[PDB]
């Protein structure tokens, strides 16, 4: 039964350890800080 | 202050925001005008009750 | 490739040959370098420095082509374009049985270089391994910006060049030649990745790998300290922050603040840019401002936490900026100053938005207004364009050379146009295609070449002040908001004032082509507009329209009255300028003869157009009333009556009025 | 008053990265690559103009002599500073090297840890990508592949990092001496028609380092002249170390890969020397230079088999057959054939060196080296032994005229009554060609074409020997076609067609070439012959002609000769 | 997950103090917030709800 252990678990593995999905939560964050920058920015100019 | 802002920051470039003042000043030109011609036909009305007298 | 570089010079010995000849041979050719590239992957050589060989001249060929080709949109590159169109199609949108063998070359010379141990000796085999990976770097840059051209939306090979940038985050270890080809292909895939989230980067690098490569590549050529490996790494830096990369842009900013992070680097540069090289300092404040805009909450914290260093310098390259820089010592340091100040401009204006949205922009833009005397000196005011020399050159050289035009050598957008002597023509490629002849090298350095070289920074300084001009409104009209208290009004509306009287006078002088740049009309009259909106609202004007009219009359009268025609937001923004200064004019007589030229020649030519027309108009004859309105409130028509009946009159435009009214 | 500031800047520079430490390997690239940016830079500038640099490069044993420097060390490393240091201690005590030296190594290896980790295997992930890019091109290694975390933890051991730091420290070594190779070239070749400011570097380092000022119409050479001791001295510190490893450092270390890449440095160390040597050798062609050195060196050549212990070895084939060429090349060099026979059959005294040719005791060592030399079985010394002997062979029928020092030597080995040891070296040496194939390997091996393993200077400059040697020995042996064939592939090198270029270069480097048309008896037996058997023997003919119209395109002088 | 809830905490914090940045001790996120619950409850219920629903039909052979 070792085998489909390691079949789930290279599966899971498998699709953990992919560029595009490691990738994304990375741009991600990028892409969170472009607005947190513009919205700071924006918000400190109408802070009146 | 720097917790709240970045609380309340948005993903998006800086320079869309400020961008946005030529919308709002947009939107405020016509209020303005309005406001114009209404002290306008304000200042006629009055000349014309110090013609009359 | 000798017979395509020949074939390139299609501005002159040749006879017996022809377009379509050259065309048909050239499309051999790129058909037969094709076919060698795709077999070459099954051959056996005794070595590899053959195969090496091999492929470094053919990726050169194609690189040559495909250049060739998107370098120019006119004529001269037309006997190229068939084969440079043949291997695009077949270097883009290749069929999915045989994609993989047009790419396993690639990946294969990438290995091979990635694992060749290093050696003292041998320096030749050194040399051409160096050139063939720089040709390989070169060859994907061009088929990236192919590909980001012509509107392509699938792009196949970017899956391909993911991987092969995966090896490429590790080619530079062995190698440091590579550091500056590797980050440009880098720069190219990131920009076809934004105009196309994006597959992860993250994900083909690797923690490690992309840790190692940001600890290798954040310091900019330190040993040595060049201007072009820093411009490469600078440009490099901005398009990956520009891009939806989040995961590197946020190790590259931060370090793993920023204590060893790029930014730590960049504001030592930036606290010398008094004797830095204006080169490096336009790439260094592009850096700047991709930094900030996408990621403010850091730049900017940061900035302020070492404001002490930053705004000083700033203060002392503003107060220090002369503006007609030509006459002095120095030509093509114009453009460069012009353009680092337009972004010093532009990050002083985003700091003090982001200020003011904290509510903490008041003392820093009381300071800041004591430094913008370089704009008060070359900001709005465009007239540096000097179309006289121009107009010559381009006399010139359509009397030396009737079949090929000066507008010929204009660029295609291929490449993001540097701020340099080639920002509109193309002068890498000028220098070997009228160079044949006597006339282009010139006796003591004269000729075409320094009057090209002369035209390309003008048209750069005007690239430059058209920025600053962005970057001064935008600053203007959120100071204008935060200026709103009773306080240095008198500096502040002579500046206003100084700035609205440059742009009337520059919207009646020369005004640029519309070809080259982009058309003026509109985009420099709701600046005004709103200037005089805002100080109107906060009524500190000094009454002095007795001469401020003067331009804005002779502007409507030289229009061509294109009241109904396409330039309809500039005949809307001409209306709302005239009716907020006749209106400034009210609040204040040698005014009613100045102003009664719209009231008889102005109000009534266009009220008469739109009742034509009409038989859009709604808003337009809104307008028209109210500036009618607006204008009949001065003081000096209470007793001009009279005289104005007459005017009223002889328009009949009550007719009209009431037709309308039917 | 020579620090080194400019040469090791303080650890605080080093460790926050306000200032990176101008390593040999970047020098080394810089000066190997003529990079005009590089060159100028401020940094490199100032780190050349220093006269401590001087100091160092024309003094490299000092750099790696065994001193005792505790108390530096001990002011440098006070005002992660213990790792370094104790790295650095650990250096120290396993190689001879002083605790100034390791520390420096050990910051640069510090400085360079990205390079050092991103030139190992790659994870799996990359690889299971690359193999979904291949949908030939089998150059992995899956069977050792690990992923990524174990290959971080693995490399941030102790063991790993000592071995990174050795590798480096041996890299160091070999980019300091092609560093210094490049640096000598370009001050003494330097090509006309450069940069104002690379003119204006090279005048400074000259004039700061050995007083070697153009205006002045006798520069002073004795300082460029005492460099070839200085590395001919270090090579047995090499050769000594290519042959034992350090016996301090620990057994775990000194594994296969370990003793491998160990020969391999000291085998590029020792042509880097040579290299060297040549280079301040040719730089007076035509004086001799002294025979205190010579002597010495050639009882070095004695003891080590010419380096054939160490380059025995099948493992080291490419860095050998370099090795090998560069060997004969200095001692074809030091022995000055065409000098040598001008004087024996001038008789007038040169005056700018005593030669060996007044010390009998200097031609026995020659003599004994070249007998056991060739009694070993060895190709490298085919052309020293085949001089050598014609060198004899002058010597004896010198003799017979007079039947004076060099009497000496021909009565004390018995060389006076028969000839038949030398010209049984030499009737083998001829034998099958040999002597032809291995000089045409050499120059192959030293050229200008893509094959060759120097830069295009050193290999110009160093077929200057063979040709020479052909020179004095055309005369003597007929003409034939191998030393014809071996001419052609030592002038002409095997290069390609698109391997021709008009950049004017240093007369020097056209010099090997223009030879042919001033010497006359390179004009009357060459040339003349080739052109006279024509077309009947058409290869000699249309190689001359070709490497001619390739070298003289810039030369207005002899430009229309072709 | 935890990177996940630092990032998704971070976007509260620049959405709250975008929208209001002179006051976050105010009612306005306070009902916001609270109604986000509820709003949320809501859907757990209609979704289980709906669940159960279809567990019923199964009876209905």
């Amino acid at each position: 039964d070792e085998d489909e252990l390691k079949q789930k678990l290279q599966q899971i593995d498998k699709t953990l350890n992919d560029p595009a999905q490691g990738s994304r939560l990375e741009e991600l964050w990028s892409r969170l800080i472009v607005l947190r920058g513009y919205a700071e920015d924006l918000k400190d100019q109408i802070n009146q | 202050d720097v917790d709240t802002y970045l609380s309340n920051l948005q993903t998006k470039t800086t320079l869309s925001m400020i961008a946005d003042g030529l919308e709002r000043s947009a939107r405020d030109f016509d209020a303005f005008l309005e406001e114009n011609v209404t002290l306008e036909w304000e200042a006629q009305r009055k000349r014309i009750y110090q013609h009359f007298g | 490739a000798a017979l395509i570089d020949s074939a390139a010079c299609s501005a002159v010995p040749w006879l017996g040959t022809s377009e379509k000849i050259l065309s048909r041979v050239a499309l051999a050719i790129a058909q037969a370098a094709l076919d060698v590239y795709e077999s070459t992957t099954t051959w056996r050589f005794r070595s590899e420095l053959d195969r090496s060989i091999l492929v470094r001249d053919v990726v050169g060929l194609m690189h040559k082509l495909v250049v060739h080709a998107h370098t120019l949109s006119s004529h001269l590159t037309s006997t190229l374009s068939p084969a440079a169109a043949h291997i695009i199609s077949s270097f883009l949108t290749p069929p999915p049985s045989a994609s993989s063998l047009r790419f396993q070359p690639l990946l294969g010379t990438l290995l091979v270089a990635l694992i060749t141990p290093r050696a003292t000796l041998y320096p030749g085999q050194s040399r051409i391994l160096a050139e063939r990976v720089t040709s390989v770097l070169a060859f994907c840059t061009s088929l990236l910006r192919a590909a980001d051209f012509l509107g392509q939306t699938h792009i196949p090979l970017q899956t391909h060049l993911f991987q092969s940038a995966c090896l490429l985050a590790r080619l530079p270890a062995a190698n440091a030649v590579y550091r500056a080809p590797v980050l440009e292909l880098l720069r190219a895939l990131v920009e076809v990745a934004g105009r196309a989230e994006p597959p992860s980067l993250l994900g083909y690098l690797g923690s490690h790998a992309a840790r190692s490569f940001i600890s290798l590549v954040e310091g900019i050529d330190k040993p040595f300290g060049r201007v072009e490996h820093a411009v490469v790494t600078w440009r490099f830096f901005a398009a990956v922050i520009r891009n939806r990369q989040q995961w590197m842009a946020g190790c590259l900013l931060t370090g793993r603040v920023g204590e060893g992070s790029v930014l730590a680097a960049a504001m030592e540069r930036l606290r010398e840019v008094k004797s830095l090289d204006v080169q490096e300092a336009v790439a260094v404040m592009d850096f700047v401002v991709s930094a900030q805009n996408y990621w403010p909450w850091t730049i900017f914290a940061v900035r302020k936490e070492k404001e002490v260093v930053d705004a000083l310098r700033g203060y002392v390259r503003g107060l220090k900026a002369p503006g007609m820089v030509m006459k002095t010592d120095g030509a093509a340091a114009a453009a460069f100053q012009a353009r680092i100040a337009a972004y010093v401009a532009e990050t002083f204006a985003m700091q003090l938005y982001h200020m003011r949205q904290m509510r903490q922009a008041e003392k820093f833009a009381g300071e800041l207004v004591a430094d913008l005397d370089y704009f008060l000196r070359e900001g709005v005011m465009v007239w540096g364009y000097n179309a006289s020399l121009h107009g010559n050159f381009a006399r010139n050289f359509a009397k030396r050379f009737p079949g090929v035009e000066v507008d010929d050598f204009k660029r295609t957008m291929w490449l993001p146009r540097e701020l340099g002597k080639g920002y509109y023509y193309a002068l890498e490629v000028a220098e070997q295609m009228l160079g044949f002849d006597a006339g282009w090298g010139g006796v003591k350095q004269s000729g075409f070449r320094k009057e090209m070289e002369t035209a390309n920074l003008n048209l750069s300084l005007v690239e430059a002040q058209v920025s600053l001009f962005h970057a001064w409104e935008y600053l203007l009209l959120e100071l204008t908001l935060s200026l709103l208290p009773k306080k240095e009004n008198a500096a502040f509306a002579r500046q206003v004032l100084q700035v609205v009287e440059q742009c009337l006078e520059a919207n009646q002088r020369s005004q640029p082509p519309e070809n080259i740049f982009v058309v003026l009309g509109h985009a420099r009259a709701g600046l005004a507009l709103t200037l005089l909106q805002r100080l109107a609202d906060a009524n500190q004007l000094p009454r002095d329209v007795t001469h401020l009219l003067a331009l804005v009359s002779s502007a409507i009268h030289a229009v061509e009255n294109p009241f109904g025609a396409n330039d309809l937001p500039y005949f809307r923004t001409l209306l709302k300028i005239l009716f907020v200064v006749l209106r400034a004019a009210k609040q204040g007589v040698a005014i009613t003869q100045q102003v009664l030229t719209i009231l008889d020649r102005v109000v009534a030519r266009c009220f008469r157009a739109l009742a034509a027309l009409v038989h859009t108009a709604p808003e337009d004859l809104a307008l028209i009333t109210a500036i009618l309105q607006a204008c009949l409130s001065v003081p000096g028509i209470e007793q001009c009556q009279v005289q104005v009946l007459n005017i009223m009159a002889a328009h009949d435009v009550f007719q009209v009025a009431v037709a309308l009214f039917s | 008053t020579l620090t080194d500031r400019t040469y090791l800047p303080p650890l605080e520079d080093c460790l926050t990265g306000r200032t990176v430490i101008l390593s040999w390997r970047l020098v080394a690239s810089a000066l190997e690559d003529a990079d005009l940016a590089r060159l100028t830079s401020p940094a490199l500038s100032t780190f050349l103009r220093d006269g401590f640099v001087h100091e160092l490069l024309k003094h490299p044993a000092r750099v790696f002599e065994p001193k005792d420097l505790k108390q530096e060390f001990e002011t440098k490393t006070s005002s992660g500073v213990d790792t370094i240091k104790k790295d650095a201690l650990w250096l120290a005590d396993a190689v001879a090297i002083n605790q100034v030296a390791a520390l420096r190594i050990v910051l640069i290896e510090y400085q360079t840890r990205a390079h050092s980790h991103l030139v190992l295997p790659l994870s799996t992930q990359d690889v299971a990508n690359i193999q979904e890019a291949a949908g030939i091109l089998s150059l992995l290694n899956p069977a050792s592949a690990v992923d990524a975390e174990t290959m971080w933890c693995d490399f941030e051991t102790e063991a790993r990092r000592r071995e990174r730091i050795l590798a480096t420290y041996l890299s160091e070594r070999r980019s300091f001496t092609a560093a210094v190779d490049a640096l000598v070239t370009f001050l003494l070749h330097s090509a006309p028609g450069q940069h104002k400011d690379l003119d204006s570097l090279r005048r400074a380092l000259l004039k700061d380092a050995f007083a070697f000022d153009e205006d002045l119409d006798v520069p002073d050479r004795s300082k460029l002249l005492t460099m070839a001791p200085t590395y001919m001295n270090l090579v047995e510190d090499c050769i000594a170390r290519a042959q034992a490893l350090p016996a301090k450092l620990g057994e775990s270390f000194k594994t296969e890969a370990f003793e491998l890449d160990w020969l391999r440095t000291a085998i590029t160390e020792a042509v880097h020397s040579l290299s060297i040597a040549f280079q301040a050798l040719d730089l007076d062609t035509p004086y001799f230079a002294p025979h205190e050195l010579l002597s010495e060196w050639f009882e070095l050549m004695n003891s080590s088999l010419f380096l054939e212990s160490i380059l025995g070895f099948e493992v080291v084939a490419d860095l050998a057959m370099p090795a090998r060429s560069l060997v004969s090349a200095i001692c074809l060099k030091m022995l000055n054939i065409d000098r040598t026979i001008q004087f024996l059959h001038d008789f007038d005294y040169p005056d700018g060196e005593e030669p060996y040719l007044l010390s009998s005791q200097t031609l026995n060592k020659i003599h004994t080296a070249v007998t056991n030399a060739v009694n070993s079985g060895v190709a490298a010394s085919l052309p020293v032994a085949f001089a050598w002997s014609l060198i004899v062979h002058q010597m004896h029928l010198g003799y017979q005229e007079r039947a004076s020092p060099y009497d000496d030597f021909l009565r004390e080995q018995r060389l006076d009554n028969d000839i038949a040891p030398v010209e049984q070296i030499a009737m083998l040496a001829t034998s099958r060609g040999q002597v032809y194939q291995v000089m045409s390997e050499m120059a192959l091996c030293l050229g200008t074409t893509h094959e060759a393993a120097f830069r295009p200077a050193v290999g110009a400059r160093a077929r200057l020997v063979f040709q020479d040697l052909l020179k004095r020995a055309a005369y003597l042996i007929p003409y034939q076609d191998e030393p014809v064939f071996s001419l052609l592939a030592i002038l002409a090198t095997g290069r390609q067609y698109w391997d021709v270029t008009d950049a004017l270069s240093a007369s020097s480097l056209n010099q090997v070439y223009t030879d042919m048309l001033d010497d006359e008896t390179l004009f009357t037996q060459f040339t003349m012959q080739a052109i006279n058997r024509f077309p009947y023997e058409f290869n000699p003919f249309s190689v001359l002609c070709r490497v001619l119209a390739a070298a003289l395109i810039t030369n207005k002088d002899k430009a229309d000769v072709v | 997950g935890k990177d996940l809830a630092k990032m998704i905490k971070e976007i509260n914090d620049m959405s709250n103090t975008l929208s209001k940045g002179s006051k976050p001790d105010d009612p306005l996120t306070q009902i916001v917030r609270v109604l986000n619950g509820h709003l949320a409850q809501l859907q757990w219920i209609d979704t289980n709800a709906a669940a159960l629903q279809a567990k019923v039909a199964a009876a209905q052979k």
